[PDB]
């Protein structure tokens, strides 16, 4: 019955301008409060601004002053966030929440609070692109555990945009695999590791390989780890 | 031409001169010069209290807010039913003589001695000021008052009837914050912020068994009376009669039904306003058993306030649709940030006590309470709080005359003077500061 | 507002509490949210204490003061999420620095191992050194990328994943991003880590070649 | 004990027998038990009749029908407030001296001669019955009729005496049949079918007009009166003073935006129920004007009648949810498939005309304009025309003493008999079913 | 209830009228519908006369006693479809025996043509002679099926398509359905059509091979 | 929003059983009537029975009493119409409208007559099966219109349940072409005639073939008429 859907997320550059948008149904935005939330890359929640509308009164965080603009027109349902001049330090996940106040003694969809916020709209303050997701193999050492296990991996290095899925020779080992999150490197690239628990006995019998799916950029690549 | 009518024009100039010169959105700027019109109507009592009450609705739907029903509804809330429920026990037990029966009972325990004889009178016309009202409850004692004190001197040693009367009014206009019934702005309140019977008796029977013995004990220390004495009362005693035990027994059980209202509504399948429903069985309990009659309730109680409840409440969601509240709570969010909450009710219970002396209780509750518990629903503050506390502050009207009748009442007879009111009252209202701050900063945990 | 603790270990069938203190003692609005690892938060309750409609008993609030606190009773395989408090004053919310309870077990030995850079790495010119530790208890292991008694700070990454679903342990690849010449002037690369089930802070170092 | 408390405690029995025995979907049953009790509670008029208007939502909640709110808005009905209205000027103008004043200087025209003046008299007091009330008018009418008739003879010529004072209260029963204000049976019909003032007025004042004069022929006819004579009234004459005119120009005001209401209302930007806000800003008006005071409009107005509203309606909106009405209308399918339209009608009128004689005419249009408006709009008919009948037969009392307060005002007197109203009123009632039957026949096309 | 007339023939821009006769005066639920071929009903109008939300101004009912009755302004060529009134008394309803109004046009000169069956037809055991209508106006032709001079009723069915769209004229396949000696024994067959674009009913007769 | 959507209608057989269900939403049945509305095969709307569950107050029409049976649960919502004794002059298409009766005097969405009925279940009593649409050339008379236009077609006859599409030379010729509708034959099995319109002389020209798909039995010929 009730839903918020949030849409006008996306790719951005320093210094740019974006425009997210929170349709609402089941609810009018005239009798609730709209906040508009960014988590973090990879942290928790954080609020950034929040509206109302019958009244326009409008309150953004300390951190968003110049750089953000909240806003409303009812008569659909809406609740526009402008953001501009976005930093390096503003990519996430904007969601976008309403708040009931006044419990109205009537009746109303209204909920209390933030009871429905949406699904998220992903915004990527971006500088540099030509990433395409390198592979790089990861050699168990000669002198690996005897009579034990050894892990090996394949480094994803230099990419763009999330999803990169690494999976190692296509589905046929998903025990002791172990897909790490992406990190942001100091250039903007983000780059990953994929590695998978083996026993030192085991490891010559199978070659080894890790399927890089990358859309943006429609790559796969296929790293053949072959210790030496 | 006449005064009022000059408030009214003016009132009215200023409510289009806001309308027209503050630039905000619409709805702010309407509910503004609204919320400025009916206060100012609200304080000086220009247009009866009650016919303010109708203008609020009339100017919600001339203005878009709501539909004409939407806001016409705001005259049933059952809060308004159990106050009707309060008027008809209060007619029971008025035309079938239980009041005074009761209060020549309590008196005859003291034998014949009035010092202890008029802390009878204070702790009864407390105990019925709970249920009958505030102003006919005093009405009704201070002819017994003057009986109590016919044999001491009214020049001499005039202490001791200002005493006596003060007291009284006193211990009328504090009982009356025991109950949902027995003060309006109790009921404005609940109305406001959804309380039943005993989730409101929580906080207003122990000020007012805090409060009432704090202002007698004030009084008797601001004046040195002589209240040692004998005790001759003339009136033909009274005695328990059927019809009376019949009132007692629908009275007990109702107010047993109020009391334990959560525990037998489960118990019977959860109904939203028990107690309003208790209030009309016991309406329909003495129609049925024949101690009073309709009229009587039709004579007694006060329409006027049950449609006040309505139109404060129409204010109150005015203040929400239009978003006025949430306005100024981000108008005053500073300000607000760093008083604390001890500071915040300090200064609301500071404003009431110490308005509701120029003003009345009722009109003052109803102008407020809307006001403050949406601007505390912005805050995140909870409006059960401030709205409890204008409504038990808005009944310290301990300073002068008409700001309560009680007190006119008294200074009616002419044994009191001007002066002695209002030093007894500024002491007895900063006291009752104090004291409705401590035991707010107490519920608060 | 800012919400303790950071990181709570609590197994099933516990009661675990948490605390929000407020430093607004204006504003009893403060609700309480379990937000899952990239989905939605999920509202629990609301203003400070009571429940909300879809949400079991065991999930109970208190406010105490300005010491707002929630109590899970029972604490079932599905109530491991990240917590939070949000307070409400006027239009403006804050919510809490993030609490995250996480099924505990017992102390795990590290399997820590210590990878070179591929050959093709020396092209590009870059090292991205990998020191992984598999299958450890629940956090703590600053991995020190030591080389002839040399740190390098600033340039040391780190990457975990969420707590796994067979066994419930973490499991760490952190990265020595190099230069070229600077990966071939050095000969030893090794990554000493430290951990309650190491009463010796282990190092695996190696050679290249 | 009592008579009335064993009608009800038989009226208990019933209804339980009935919500047992009767077997039938329980809503039906609920609401047939319901129908039964709140009947037999209306008719004999054993609890007051607002009593049982109370009565009918507790019962109404008590089993689940609806939650409480849900009922207890039915007291808050724009008619109610319109009729509020209607108060607030019959206290005006009643305060202010004006129906007085209007009378005097009707009478006045006719010079001297009674035989004019007493049609005079039933002019006016059908004129003023429309807005003021029915009882207040027969009794404020009552001396100036034995002021004209002061000269006359009391034994002897008597039958003068009887046509003057029952064409008066006839008078007064009737112009309330002009108005939605001047009888609580219009407002009963109209909310429970959605109708304005001058949507009413269209049904009303034609037959008002229609059977007054009708009345006073029968009387005249039935009776041989001498009523040549002269004219001798001993009062201090009346003049218009500074506050009536005021009130009149309010209350022309008010009449011409309830009359032209539609008209107006679009020109202002559509409001649902414009006419109950000319109401509200009628008593804005007079208190701002300050020719009434609320205290007035508060001793005045019969809130008993403004609960009983909103009883009725819920009774209406109990036998709409539990489908009584429908399970009904198809138990009578067959009976009023034969029965035609006119037959119908006939049957209704004829039902209520010799039904208000014994019951009350508020109370039994509250008990079958609900039933007779549910059960007309399954079967498909327009609750309005059914509803407007009940409403204007429900009026015609003209049998017996009490039936309406003004035949037992007369008939305080002494100088008219039983026997004499009994044979004029059955005249009267034949008549004006044959009057209500043709106008309604041709209102339906 | 009984709902006249039965079909209306009613060029655009026109001003049409439908009666409907209760024959229960007590209900005054009167409610008119359009319907186009094989769709749900449309309501227009409920009790009466007052409209419907969602429906043009032009289509008014009024009541005038028992003769219910609906009157369209100006017809549109959307207006052109299948009217009905129902009455509801108590719980039961009745609609009326269906009114439908067609766009006229100029008399049309029915195209008919006589087919004989064809040669599999008389193996089965059947004979399906087809006479056919084609371009003609509104509906009027009895299909006379003539041999020498010997009437089959029963055995004559008849098809007709809806109003076409580009002419708005009327398409007929009568058929008779005869046994199989039955057509073997008789040589002659013909069809007379009888219109009002025809001033003598035209017979095409022919003979099996 | 507001919607009926109704089910259970399908093949029967004489003296059979069938029970139609007309699922509701945008409103309550227990606050409105129900009303189950047969139209007919080619022909005017036909009302058959009413229910109103408040009360449990049920009207059968005249034709339909010891036949058919209406009923309702709450507490989803519905309005089952179980027909028995099914007669083969009951093949119909049975619509399930609304009509609000009381207009409540707070708020529904109510509607007052038939405002929203639902598309139609189609229930055909049915007696025997195994007729694939035969299809039947006719031939233009050797002495057709000279100078003129000549019309010819192609029956199709002896088959069961709609639909059946003939098009002519697969949709080379839609332009004086009527699909007549479908007639009930005397045995229960349906045929009807599909004609084109076309000059006299461009009749030798080209072959005129009628595409005959029925899905039930999944048949699909092609008759081509071919004067001698
Ligand atoms: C009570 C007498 C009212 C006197 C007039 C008054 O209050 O001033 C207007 C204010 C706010 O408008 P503003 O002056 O802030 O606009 C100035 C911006 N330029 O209105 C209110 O907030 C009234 C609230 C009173 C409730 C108790
Ligand atoms: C007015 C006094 C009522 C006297 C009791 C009475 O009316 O009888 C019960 C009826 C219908 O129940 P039933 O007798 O048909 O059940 C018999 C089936 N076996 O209830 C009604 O319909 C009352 C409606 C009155 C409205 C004016
Ligand atoms: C006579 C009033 C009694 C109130 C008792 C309240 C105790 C909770
Ligand atoms: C004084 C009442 C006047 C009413 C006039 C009504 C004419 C439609
Ligand atoms: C200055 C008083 C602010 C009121 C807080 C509710
Ligand atoms: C017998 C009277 C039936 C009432 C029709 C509304």
């Amino acid at each position: 019955e009730v839903q918020l859907v949030e849409s006008g997320g996306g790719l951005v550059q320093p210094g740019g301008s974006l425009r997210l948008s929170c349709a609402a149904s089941g609810f009018t935005i005239y009798s609730s409060s709209i906040h508009w939330v960014r988590q973090a890359p990879g942290k928790g929640l954080e609020w950034v601004a929040s509206i109302y509308s019958s009244s326009g009164s409008t309150s953004y965080a300390d951190s968003v002053k110049g750089r953000f603009t909240i806003s409303a027109d009812t008569s659909k349902n809406t609740a526009y966030l402008q953001m501009n001049s976005l930093r390096a330090e503003d990519t996430a996940v904007y969601y976008c929440a309403r708040y009931n106040i006044h419990y109205w003694r009537w009746y109303n969809p209204a909920g209390q609070a933030m009871d429905y916020w949406g699904q998220g709209t992903l915004v990527t303050v971006f500088n540099q692109i030509k990433g395409g997701p390198s592979v790089f193999p990861l050699a168990p050492s000669s002198k690996s555990t005897s009579g034990g296990t050894a892990a090996l991996g394949c480094l994803v290095k230099d990419y763009f945009p999330e999803p990169v899925t690494v999976s190692w020779n296509s589905g046929a080992l998903t025990s002791g695999v172990h897909t790490f999150p992406a990190v942001l490197q100091s250039s903007g690239l983000y780059s990953l590791s994929s590695v998978v628990t083996v026993p030192s006995s085991s490891l010559g019998t199978q070659t080894y390989i890790c399927n890089v799916n990358h859309k943006p950029s429609n790559t796969k690549v296929d790293k053949k780890v072959e210790p030496k | 031409l006449h005064r009022n009518s000059l408030i009214v024009l003016a009132d009215v100039a200023l409510f289009l001169a806001l309308y027209h010169f503050l630039p905000f959105e619409h709805n702010v700027v309407l509910g503004i010069s609204m919320l400025a019109f009916i206060a100012v109507l609200w304080l000086t009592e220009a247009l009866h209290v009650t016919v303010t009450a109708i203008l609020v609705p009339v100017m919600a739907v001339f203005f878009g807010i709501f539909e004409t029903q939407a806001a016409l509804n705001n005259f049933a809330n059952s809060i308004i039913f159990l106050f009707l429920g309060g008027f008809a026990l209060a007619a029971a037990m008025h035309h079938q003589g239980l009041d005074k029966v009761i209060a020549d009972k309590v008196l005859a325990m003291a034998q014949g001695k009035m010092s202890v004889a008029v802390f009878m009178l204070f702790g009864v016309t407390a105990l019925l000021s709970m249920w009958i009202s505030n102003t006919a409850t005093a009405a009704m004692m201070l002819p017994l008052v003057l009986g109590v004190l016919s044999k001491v001197d009214a020049d001499k040693q005039r202490s001791t009837y200002v005493f006596v009367l003060l007291g009284v009014a006193y211990s009328a206009s504090i009982g009356g914050i025991a109950t949902l019934v027995g003060s309006p702005p109790n009921a404005i309140a609940a109305a406001e912020v959804g309380l039943s019977f005993t989730d409101w008796m929580k906080f207003g029977l122990p000020t007012a068994m805090m409060m009432l013995p704090m202002a007698i004990a004030i009084l008797y220390f601001l004046l040195k009376p002589t209240l040692n004495g004998m005790f001759e009362l003339d009136r033909a005693p009274v005695n328990w009669d059927k019809g009376k035990v019949v009132t007692l027994g629908i009275f007990g059980l109702t107010v047993f039904l109020w009391i334990f209202s959560s525990p037998i509504n489960a118990a019977l399948g959860g109904f939203k306003s028990f107690d309003t429903l208790v209030a009309l069985g016991a309406i329909l309990m003495l129609s049925f058993a024949r101690v009073v009659h309709w009229k009587e309730i039709q004579k007694t109680a006060d329409w006027g306030v049950l449609l006040l409840f309505g139109g404060g409440l129409c204010l109150s969601n005015v203040l929400k649709q239009t978003g006025t509240s949430v306005f100024l709570a981000n108008a005053l969010s500073d300000m607000v940030s760093h008083m604390g909450i001890f500071v915040v009710i300090l200064v609301v219970a500071t404003f009431v006590v110490f308005l509701t002396e120029f003003a009345s209780n009722t009109a003052s509750a109803a102008l407020l309470i809307p006001v403050f518990a949406t601007v505390a629903e912005a805050f995140g503050m909870s409006p059960v709080l401030l709205s409890v506390l204008i409504a038990v502050a808005a009944s310290c009207a301990f300073m002068l005359p008409v700001a309560t009748p009680p007190n006119a009442i008294v200074f009616a007879s002419g044994h009191i003077k001007q002066s002695e009111m209002m030093r007894v009252g500024l002491y007895l209202n900063i006291a009752c500061i104090g004291l409705l701050t401590a035991i707010a900063m107490l519920f608060w945990q | 507002m800012t919400q303790s603790p950071s990181s709570l270990s609590a197994s099933v069938g516990d009661r675990v509490t948490i605390t929000c203190r407020a430093s607004q003692s204006v504003s009893s609005a403060v609700a309480w949210y379990q937000q899952k690892p990239g989905k939605a938060p999920k509202l629990l309750i609301y203003s400070a204490s009571s429940l909300y409609s879809g949400v079991p008993s065991r999930f109970s609030g208190s406010r105490s003061g300005t010491d707002f606190t929630l109590t899970i009773s029972s604490l079932q395989p599905e109530d491991f999420a990240t917590y939070y408090c949000q307070q409400r004053y006027g239009l403006l919310v804050t919510f809490g620095q993030g609490t995250k309870v996480e099924i505990k077990r017992t102390v795990a030995a590290p399997s820590v191992f210590i990878f070179p850079p591929s050959d093709s790495q020396l092209k590009s010119g870059t090292a991205s050194v990998v020191c992984l530790l598999n299958n450890f208890y629940p956090r703590e292991a600053k991995v020190q990328w030591k080389v002839d008694n040399a740190l390098q700070s600033g340039n040391s990454q780190e990457s975990v994943t969420e707590q796994d679903s067979k066994d419930s342990t973490y499991s760490l690849s952190s990265t020595l991003t190099l230069s070229k010449a600077d990966y071939e002037k050095h000969k030893v690369y090794a990554c000493e880590v430290t951990h309650q089930g190491l009463s010796s802070p282990v190092t695996k170092s190696f050679n290249r070649g």
